């Protein structure tokens, strides 16, 4: 066996089983969608008293911005890849890529990756997180599934935050920003966090006004 | 190849071995001189055998000397000509010792590295201008010396060379460390320009090595 | 090679990590008032050429980048970081922010075999003294203060002893040498290290010549 | 360029003027050969660029010593010939003139010409590829006589160049005569 | 021998092959119905995160539809495939493509990667299918390793083979005008029905919610 | 921009032209080093462009000492021609360099040795030869006052000849011109020759 | 193609030196006029050129590549400078070529060790031996081979750096035929030959062949 | 291991070659194709919600060729398209269209290249071929997933071969379309179905009417 | 890629001599060479084996048989045939039968040793023409073509390749030839390259010439 360019007897891959034996090691990320923002926090371990934390959140374009969760190595590779297709896009048309579009072709390129058998499999999985025009979440697992979502978390001991968003409409408090980001730390619980929609595009607000909006979830 | 779980490189470690067990090689520095000598064994009724053995010069000013594989030597060498032979043309100027044990350096590791080639089998190393000598190991990584010995048994012969070594000295009696060091391969770089040592002319001194150690 | 372990780790890479293990130790500190970079020279045989051979290099002008691991992937790494981080100021004066060179480094260290060694890249580029390791993994990451080599094990701890951001340059250069001498078996001299930095406001790279670090012990 | 190739009862005849003179017929060299040897049955006389005759018998010499290495028979003219129709024809550009004779028995004569494109002509009797080429089938058409013994046969061809060469400019000093019989190759300089 | 997608076995089976056929057999299910007047693919897809859309149908042209099983990364590619393969024929012969030939083409494309050893089959059967007045409704299955076969309906997924029974009152199936839809949603004991009728002008279209609500209303 | 070469079995003699024109109006540039000593015993005398004459001189440099670092034997002197020959008609009609040249050489067989050479690859072996120009003048005092036989110096004498003659009447061509000088030892230059 | 021994060795390329040295016993002299190289053999002995011939040993189905290679090397060689190759060159090239098989590669490396031997004249007449590993030396006599050492020895107990050719072939023989036997070489299969400055010119069925065919008379 | 692979036994005999023929050989799709008197039948017996109308193995590869397929049918689609591939490339470079053997050299070599080739997997399909000649002669051929151009004056392929060849000879011994068709409908009966002659149009390849399908079967 | 086949411990190559174990359990062909002329035979129901003969012309000289597998012996001989036209092109006559036995010897030999592939399985006769005489060359699979002056290929072929000798005894004539070629090979085909360069097939009834 030990190749993905075969079956098991079961008739499952196990090399592309296993790159989430790779992003359960990942520390979480979770995202919350009101009807017209979307808001998503990280979290930035801490690999030394002395390290800086690396930062989770990405900013592909505009209002696109994306929030891997893998093997850093892949997820810049894709990073890399969707800022240079967006760009390429807007190059093309004049215009602003359409987010679907772009969930579609990376999504295509994990699946390049995932069938052939001389290139791995990614180890990594995005969680896009933006809009054209109205609000999105879409996940892309590491092949060329993706699902568009109301409210995702992932990575490590995600669980919590899974369990938890049963608790909470993704909306049952949209209309105030404010109201959203507590959902988001709460959902979660420097650590990181950034928030995109409607006139402001993506932004990431990991400034100090965001360490008083940390005593907020116990204020 | 492939990293083993200590994270050693298996294909280079077992490289190394051609060159720990082959024909001893040595080099003795100064300023304006260095003594590159060598061994190897041949039959004694062919005295054509191996003019092969001797040490190479891969340009007026430059010379070197290796000790593993022959046949992987050649490629090597020719290799190191050509390069020479691209800067000098690229720059109107003649390679510095330097650089080239960088270039040859680079390939021992590029094949190291990059797949589908079989890593080499030789250890090289090169003397040039001042003057001064560059060893380079299979694995890729080169050092500067001020005195080195490639080959079986090299140990005994450089630790041995430690206990007599003597920086810079005569233009003759810096060979007799490399004897006493180490029939003989005997070339030496002088005046920027390599020299195949008359056979005579050591035979003197071929003649007192071999009875001081008898009285 | 990139056959994933069932443990979700891929193997490879992850049996790539002890190389830097064989890596004799280097202490990287960027400072208030610069990056200050020590390592062993002990490294050297008696009858190398003394003091001929340096783990510490220079990418750029206002780069230096004490390596780990082998010997030979490290001068292939600093090969094309040199070529690259210099085609980046092919007309325009600004060289590469030590990130994004960092990070072009590592994009390449990615993706034959993965590389064996580790770096600690340093250099002045927006106003103030950057430092990064990158792993052999391509994860790469912006210490305050790191160490690399094996005596990194436990030499780092020494860091968390001492590690404040307030320190003239000469200070940091007192720190380093403590924590990198405290590992050496000879009694550190010039031949048992081989220190460079990068000013705040020279931001130039410079190997100290050993008349300076005897000074100083 | 001036070459000939007479053929005979029992022998074949090639010659040539010796200068390769340059633009505006500055005589640069007087010593220059066209006529050469691929084989002690088989000879090619080259004319038209020098450049390009250099190179066309230099390549001759490798694809025909590769073959008769190759292959242990020492090549047939015939085969010589087509072939150096089919190299010639792979590119016009290649030279930008060259005008082949190509002699030597095979034990009957045999002569061809080739033109600058591999076109040929594999004539039973003489053929005068050269600058000055018209002369020579005006004299030695009517100069020849069906068969004749080497020196009488000499005398022809040589007067056929003593004739020519006198009426160009180009034509040059000398004239590298080489009557053949298969056991014996007599050359021999004219003035 | 079962390692090789290309190896025969010592019996000639490829079990290679084989297991697609198990990958299909536990993938989602995705009957096709053809009514006497139209055709109706459908899908029931089984994958807060969002619950609100994951179409697995999709066409090639407003005429033609697909709809398939299996891993999601493979058959999505093989729709893009087949849009680009429509797409080529109709700049070639400015017309667009008879179902037949496209069915061929993505047989072909399906089977060309079981020839390759080290390439991984397609792990998703798809159903194409088109229906207009005069281009009578047929419902092409494309098994993976080739053998496309021309339906009357054919359920595929995981539980096909329990719906044979309901689709094998496919005089009843036949029966239907526009409620063959109502029999189904009783009939199977997220979901994707469609149109291509008369009503439907022969184009494909998602069926209308507002339509749908008469089935699921109906029992 | 003239170029002048003499052989006899006790000399072969490249006397040349030093001036190197930016214009052709002008000869602006001065001194110029035409010659490339390729061999122990063998001077390459290059001619036309000055770009075209060193691109390749170099050129042909390199290749020849690379054969000689390589096989043990020195490059012959007619495969030095013959190969410069090949790599100067490698060039499709459209790309030959601007390149007159005088191979000269000594032989441990062969001995002295000289091969003349064209923009067009044209090449012959010769006892005497010149380029650009100035070919047309020289060469009728070389044809005549040549002895097959000639001690070198005499020689000399007949480069003075060639010498005074094109100051005279060319392309006026003043400045000391060197010249290398085969010996069985050595070549032998000569910047300082009036 | 495979990687090094963990003693430190190759073993494909001892497996087809394994393969040489099975071949039928190949042999070589040089002496004033020129090289004479002797046969087991089904020429078993071809020309690179008129001054350089090849005599081969070894799986040679696969040696008839390197004859076929050799040739076109000696007259590109000839191509680009007009002077017939050196020896010396001729063997850097066809190593060239096998240690280009031994490293990089995938195929097999060729299962061939053969010697070469020709007259340039720069260096008088040259002999030289090959094998798969790409390592070639200069000689004077060689006996490659089953019974290398064998053969070999019995030369290197009775050989002198001048002989006539007349008198130094019969000492080929002297190894070439007692191994075999007293006889059977010229009773059976045998090809000798040697470049007086060209060709082979000695025959099996030639007369100049009985002078081999009387050794006997003169070994008996 | 030898059997992996397509290579050469211990004794000599090619294995994976022999596993093809099992892939045919358990096919279980039989097939009869005799050839007449001036003339020449091909039959197969064609074998829920699918279409009998759809199926089949004998296929026209130009108007004069036809050639029945029987083994894996992703294979016989694909050297079914090369085998039209191959007549229309002699044609546009000849302007003569293939004899049967002709076809059979393309068809036989290119089913040939994969049994050296280690790579790509040996052809698991094989059939008759039928067609006028120049000749005026009727020419009937074969292959085998080994390479071969075969030659018959009649044939038999899938799970019956040479059990049936000996059942053939008695027809053999009664070897116009009436007589000839006869010969192979029987075959079939022997040891609904589908029945492929040249000779309707002399020269162009068709297979029998539906309707007159019956009139041998009952005659 | 990778050469299949690689060096045995003992130094053999066993592939290569599987194929020789395959040859020799295909079928039998032989090949006679007379002092003016050249002929090869070999051992050959629903099928028309009328287009089915071993045999083949490479030229109007040259014939070939083969003796393993038939799809092996296609592809050979078509770039046999190739090679004879892309010499007749490259030159102004015909191949030389050495020179054809040595190309087709160095097509085998890449098999042999070029990377994926299964080297070919069968031996191969060649009988022909040249202005130097009547020839006939087997060549192996392993590349080591030879000169014989008869020979055989096919199964039963150790006890059965001793019968041709005689017909060099006093029976060099083609039509004496006849009988060493049938008697000893004793379906069937048969090709002579007579005095004539021109080969042909003797047709079922000139078999009938000879059976009697």
């Amino acid at each position: 066996d030990t190749d993905n360019i075969i079956y098991s007897p079961e008739g499952r891959l196990y090399q592309v089983e296993y790159a989430s034996e790779a992003i359960k090691q990942g520390t979480c990320a979770v995202a919350i969608k009101s009807k017209d923002y979307v808001v998503v926090s990280g979290l930035k371990k801490c690999i030394s008293k002395l390290s800086f934390p690396q930062e989770k959140i990405f900013k592909i374009d505009d209002y696109i911005g994306i929030s891997m969760s893998g093997i850093t190595s892949d997820a810049k590779v894709l990073t890399k890849f969707m800022q240079n297709e967006c760009l390429s896009h807007k190059f093309l048309y004049n215009e602003n890529i359409n987010i679907e579009s772009l969930v579609r072709s990376v999504a295509d390129k994990y699946q390049k990756n995932t069938q052939k058998s001389s290139k791995r499999a990614f180890g990594v999985g995005l969680m896009i997180a933006a809009y054209h025009n109205e609000p999105c979440i879409f996940e892309t697992r590491p092949n060329g599934s993706y699902f568009e979502y109301d409210a995702l978390s992932f990575g490590a001991r995600s669980h919590a935050s899974k369990t938890y968003l049963e608790k909470n409409l993704h909306l049952f408090e949209e209309c105030s920003l404010e109201e959203l980001i507590l959902h988001c730390l709460k959902a979660l619980k420097n650590t990181a966090l950034a928030v995109v929609g409607k006139n402001h595009p993506w932004q990431e607000i990991s400034s100090l006004q965001l360490e008083e909006y940390l005593s907020k979830v116990k204020m | 190849t492939v990293f083993s779980p200590d994270g050693h490189l298996l294909q280079v470690e077992h490289a190394l071995e051609a060159v720990k067990k082959g024909g001893c090689a040595v080099a003795i520095k100064s300023s304006n001189f260095a003594v590159l000598a060598v061994e190897k064994k041949n039959i004694p009724k062919l005295q054509n055998p191996k003019t092969t053995e001797k040490l190479i010069k891969l340009d007026e000013h430059n010379c070197l000397a290796f000790a593993g594989l022959n046949a992987d030597a050649r490629v090597l060498v020719n290799k190191t000509r050509l390069e020479c032979q691209r800067y000098y043309l690229n720059m109107d100027e003649p390679a510095p010792v330097d650089y080239i044990a960088k270039y040859v350096a680079k390939v021992q590791q590029k094949f190291t590295h990059r797949g589908g080639v079989r890593p080499f089998g030789i250890a090289t190393l090169i003397a040039g201008f001042e003057i001064c000598i560059y060893q380079t190991e299979p694995s890729g990584i080169y050092a500067a010396w001020k005195a080195q010995a490639i080959g079986k048994n090299a140990k005994i012969v450089q630790e041995f060379l430690e206990k007599n070594y003597q920086e810079n000295m005569e233009q003759k009696d810096c060979i007799f460390l490399a004897l006493k060091a180490i029939n003989v391969e005997v070339a030496l770089l002088t005046e920027k320009d390599l020299t195949f040592i008359e056979e005579q002319e050591i035979n003197s001194m071929v003649e007192l090595i071999d009875q001081e150690r008898t009285k | 090679v990139n056959t994933f372990s069932p443990e979700g780790r891929l193997f490879q890479v992850e049996y790539a990590l002890g190389a830097i293990k064989l890596g004799s130790t280097a202490v990287g500190i960027c400072v208030n008032d610069g990056v200050i970079l020590a390592s062993e020279r002990r490294i050297s045989s008696t009858l190398i050429e003394k003091d001929s051979v340096e783990k510490l290099l220079s990418i750029d002008d206002h780069i230096g980048c004490a390596m780990s691991g082998l010997m030979a992937d490290a001068r292939t790494l600093i090969d094309y970081a040199r070529v690259e981080c210099n085609h980046y100021k092919f007309i325009y004066n600004e060289n590469i922010n030590i990130k994004s060179c960092v990070e072009l480094i590592s994009e390449l260290a990615l993706d034959s075999r993965p590389f064996g060694v580790a770096l600690l890249i340093g250099g002045v580029d927006k106003n103030g003294p950057c430092l990064w390791y990158t792993e052999p993994s391509g994860t790469n990451t912006r210490f305050s203060a790191a160490s690399i080599g094996s005596a990194q094990e436990g030499a780092e701890l020494l860091l968390q002893e001492n590690y404040k951001k307030d320190m003239t340059f000469e200070q940091a250069e007192i720190l380093a040498l403590t924590v990198l001498r405290q590992v050496m078996e000879d009694k550190l001299s010039t031949s048992n290290v081989e220190i460079c930095a990068i000013k705040k406001s020279d931001q130039t790279f410079y190997k100290y010549n050993t008349d300076d670090i005897s000074r100083i012990i | 360029g001036c070459v000939l190739g007479m053929s005979g009862s029992n022998c074949v005849a090639i010659a040539c003027d010796l200068r390769l003179g340059a633009n505006t017929f500055t005589t640069v060299s007087t010593k220059f050969s066209k006529i050469f040897k691929m084989n002690n049955n088989v000879y090619v006389g080259l004319s038209g660029l020098a450049t390009d005759i250099q190179t066309l018998y230099e390549i001759l010499r490798y694809r025909v010593n590769l073959y008769e290495v190759r292959q242990d028979a020492e090549m047939d003219v015939e085969c010589f010939a087509n072939m150096l129709s089919s190299i010639l024809y792979s590119n016009r550009f290649s030279p930008y003139f060259v005008n082949p004779i190509v002699v030597g028995f095979k034990y009957e004569p045999y002569l061809t010409a080739y033109d600058l494109i591999g076109a040929k002509c594999e004539t039973r009797d003489f053929v005068v590829n050269g600058v000055t080429s018209e002369q020579l089938f005006g004299m030695c058409e009517s100069l020849y006589v069906k068969d004749q013994d080497e020196n009488g046969l000499f005398e022809t061809i040589s007067q056929c160049l003593l004739s020519a060469l006198d009426r160009d400019c180009i034509s040059g000093w000398g004239a590298e005569v080489l009557v053949l019989t298969p056991e014996k190759i007599i050359k021999k300089k004219l003035k | 021998y079962d390692l090789s997608v290309s190896t025969f076995s010592p019996d000639g089976r490829l079990y290679q092959v084989e297991y697609i056929y198990k990958s299909i057999n536990n993938n989602n299910t995705a009957l096709c119905l053809e009514c006497k007047d139209g055709i109706i693919c459908c899908c029931i897809n089984s994958n807060m995160i969002k619950k609100n859309s994951y179409n697995r149908i999709y066409h090639v042209n407003n005429n033609i539809i697909i709809t398939y099983s299996g891993f999601d990364g493979d058959a999505r590619n093989i729709i893009d495939r087949a849009r680009s393969e429509a797409n080529t024929y109709y700049y070639n012969f400015h017309t667009n493509i008879p179902l037949h030939i496209l069915v061929n083409r993505i047989s072909l494309y399906i089977h060309a990667y079981t020839l390759y050893w080290h390439m991984r089959p397609f792990a998703a059967s798809i159903i194409i299918s088109s229906f207009n007045e005069k281009d009578k409704g047929d419902i092409y299955c494309i098994e993976p390793n080739g053998a496309c076969y021309k339906y009357s309906g054919i359920v595929i997924g995981k539980n096909k083979e329990m719906f044979k029974t309901e689709i094998e009152k496919k005089d009843y199936k036949d029966i239907n005008v526009r409620d063959a839809i109502e029999d189904i949603y009783k009939f199977i004991l997220l979901v994707n029905f469609s149109w291509i009728c008369k009503e439907s002008s022969y184009e494909f279209q998602n069926i209308h919610e507002e339509i749908l609500t008469p089935a699921l209303n109906k029992a | 921009d003239t170029l002048i070469g003499l052989r006899g079995n006790n000399f072969v003699v490249l006397a040349a032209d030093t001036y190197s024109i930016n214009s052709i109006i002008k000869l602006k540039n001065d001194d110029n080093t035409k010659f490339y000593d390729i061999h122990g015993n063998k001077c390459l005398l290059l001619g036309g462009s000055i770009g075209d004459r060193l691109q390749f001189g170099e050129f042909i440099r390199k290749n020849v000492h690379l054969y000689q670092y390589q096989n043990n034997t020195d490059m012959f002197v007619k495969s030095f021609a013959f190969f410069t020959r090949k790599n100067l008609a490698y060039y499709l009609r459209r790309n030959p360099f601007e390149v007159n040249c005088l191979i000269a050489g000594y032989d441990k067989k062969d001995g002295y040795q000289l091969y003349w050479c064209d923009y067009l690859s044209n090449m012959d072996s010769v006892n005497k030869g010149a380029h650009g120009y100035g070919a047309y003048l020289v060469s009728a005092i070389l044809d005549k006052y040549y002895h097959e036989n000639l001690t070198v110096d005499e020689a000399l004498d007949i480069f003075k000849l060639c010498f005074e003659e094109l100051k005279k009447r060319f392309l006026l061509t003043q400045i000391n011109y060197e010249l290398r000088i085969m010996y069985d030892n050595k070549v032998e230059t000569q910047y300082v020759t009036v | 193609t495979t990687t090094f021994s963990p003693e430190g060795r190759l073993y494909q390329v001892e497996y087809a030196l394994e393969a040489i040295n099975n071949a039928s016993i190949t042999i070589g002299l040089i002496t004033k006029d020129g090289v004479i190289l002797g046969a087991d053999k089904y020429e078993k002995i071809y020309k690179i050129d008129k001054h350089i011939f090849c005599g081969v040993a070894g799986l040679n189905a696969d040696a008839n590549i390197l004859i076929n290679q050799s040739r076109l090397y000696a007259q590109r060689y000839l191509y680009n400078y007009n002077e017939v190759q050196p020896v010396s060159q001729l063997v850097v090239q066809i190593c060239d070529i096998k240690q280009s098989y031994t490293q990089y590669g995938g195929l097999r490396p060729y299962g061939v060790s053969f010697l070469i031997g020709g007259y340039d004249t720069k260096d008088g007449y040259q002999l030289y031996h090959t094998d798969p590993s790409g390592n070639y030396s200069g000689w004077f006599a060689t006996a490659i081979g089953t019974n290398n050492l064998t053969a070999s020895s019995v030369l290197k107990q009775e050989w002198k750096n001048d002989m006539t050719l007349e008198e130094g072939l019969l000492l080929a023989l002297k190894t070439l035929a007692k191994s075999t036997d007293t006889e059977i070489p010229k009773s059976e299969k045998i090809e000798l030959a040697y470049l007086t400055n060209k060709d082979g010119e000695v025959y099996q069925k030639y007369l100049t062949e009985k002078e081999i065919e009387e050794l006997i008379k003169l070994y008996t | 291991y030898d059997r992996h692979l397509t290579i050469f036994s211990p004794d000599g005999n090619l294995y994976q070659i022999e596993y093809a023929i099992k892939a045919v050989k358990n096919t279980n799709i039989t097939s009869v194709g005799v050839k007449g008197e001036n003339c020449a039948v091909i039959i197969s017996q064609k074998k829920k919600l699918l279409d009998y109308n759809n199926i089949t193995n004998i296929y026209n590869i130009t108007d004069e060729i036809g050639c029945s397929m029987v083994g894996m049918p992703g294979d016989c689609l694909s050297m079914v398209y090369k085998a039209r591939s191959e007549a229309s490339e002699f044609l546009y470079s000849n302007g003569y269209n293939v004899n049967a053997e002709t076809l059979c050299r393309n068809i036989c070599d290119k089913i040939q290249v994969y049994t050296q080739h280690a790579y790509m997997r040996l052809h698991a399909c094989s059939g008759m071929i039928i067609g006028i000649d120049e000749n005026n002669k009727p020419e009937l051929f074969k292959f085998d997933p080994s390479g071969f151009c075969a030659g018959y004056r009649a044939c038999v392929i899938g799970n019956k071969e040479q059990e049936s060849i000996s059942v053939l000879e008695r027809l053999l011994e009664k070897r116009d379309i009436r007589n000839t068709t006869i010969l192979a409908i029987e075959a079939l009966q022997t040891i609904e179905i589908e029945v492929a002659i040249v000779s309707t149009k002399n020269r162009n390849f068709t297979q029998i009417s539906e309707k007159e399908i019956d009139n041998y079967l009952t005659y | 890629s990778f050469s299949l086949t690689t060096f045995s411990p003992t130094g053999k190559l066993v592939q290569i001599e599987y194929a020789l174990n395959r040859v020799s359990s295909s079928s039998p062909a032989l090949g006679i060479r007379a002092k003016n002329g050249v002929i090869i035979a070999t051992e050959k129901e629903l099928i028309e084996e009328n287009s089915i003969f071993k045999i083949q012309q490479i030229s109007e000289h040259i014939g070939i048989v083969y003796a393993g597998m038939p799809g092996d012996f296609r592809v050979l001989l078509k770039r046999a045939r190739k090679e004879a036209i892309r010499y007749s092109l490259q030159y102004g006559s015909e191949i030389l039968v050495k020179e054809l036995v040595k190309i087709i010897a160095s097509i085998v030999q890449e098999f042999t040793q070029t990377g994926g592939v299964r080297p070919f399985g069968l031996s191969l006769l060649i009988c022909g023409v040249d202005v130097y005489g009547y020839h006939l060359y087997q060549i192996d699979p392993s590349g080591c073509y030879f000169n014989w002056m008869a020979t055989c290929v096919g199964k039963d072929y150790q006890n059965n390749m001793s019968f041709l000798e005689k017909r060099y005894n006093k029976d060099i004539e083609i039509e004496d030839a006849i009988h060493t070629a049938i008697l000893t090979l004793k379906n069937i085909e048969i090709g002579v390259a007579y005095d004539n360069k021109p080969f042909k097939i003797l047709t079922q009834n000139e078999i009938k010439d000879y059976l009697i």
